[PDB]
């Protein structure tokens, strides 16, 4: 989140891991830039 | 598809703005509001 | 905009921030309506010295 420009980069990799963050290398491509203009100091994920 | 989004913000309780990014089954929604978040937030599924 | 934003009794709809704990960041927007303090005392509720 820079100057309200909340920037998201992402990647999706097909894996077969069972219980760890997969060891390897990949680079995330920028997808969108949101003009949100707010204070982001904390965050929390949403689960099903 | 168990992780579906995030809450971002300094105070997630309508004293300030906050960002919701949430991928629901139909269409992902991105919103910046003085949201009044729940103490334990989630999304629920009927199984079978 | 004196033909658009001025009223003969005073157009008091146009607010600005008069107090803040410190300066804000480039293109940030402060909308907080919490009571500020000019003294070393804490302050609570709607008003105080
Ligand atoms: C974003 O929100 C955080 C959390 O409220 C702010 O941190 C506060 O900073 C002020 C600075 O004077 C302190 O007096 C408060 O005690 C801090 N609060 C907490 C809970 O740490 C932060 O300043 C905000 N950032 C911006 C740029 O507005
Ligand atoms: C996910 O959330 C979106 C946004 O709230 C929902 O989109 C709504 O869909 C209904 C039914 O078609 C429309 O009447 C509303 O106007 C839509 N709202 C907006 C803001 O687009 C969507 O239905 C939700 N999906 C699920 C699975 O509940």
């Amino acid at each position: 989140n820079i100057d309200g420009y909340f920037k998201i980069y992402s990647k999706h990799t097909p894996i077969n891991l069972v219980r760890d963050l997969p060891q390897g290398f990949s680079a995330l491509e920028p997808l969108v830039d949101l003009p949100i203009g707010i204070n982001i100091t904390r965050f929390q994920t949403l689960l099903a | 598809n168990i992780i579906r989004g995030w809450i971002f913000g300094t105070t997630l309780d309508s004293k300030t703005q906050s960002l919701l990014i949430v991928n629901n089954a139909t269409n992902v929604v991105i919103k910046v509001c003085e949201f009044q978040f729940c103490n334990d937030p989630f999304l629920g599924v009927y199984y079978h | 905009s004196n033909n658009l934003d001025s009223k003969v009794g005073g157009n008091y709809n146009y607010l600005y921030r008069l107090f803040r704990k410190s300066n804000l960041k480039p293109f940030e927007r402060d909308i907080s309506t919490e009571i500020y303090q000019a003294g070393s005392t804490p302050c609570n509720g709607v008003e105080g010295f």
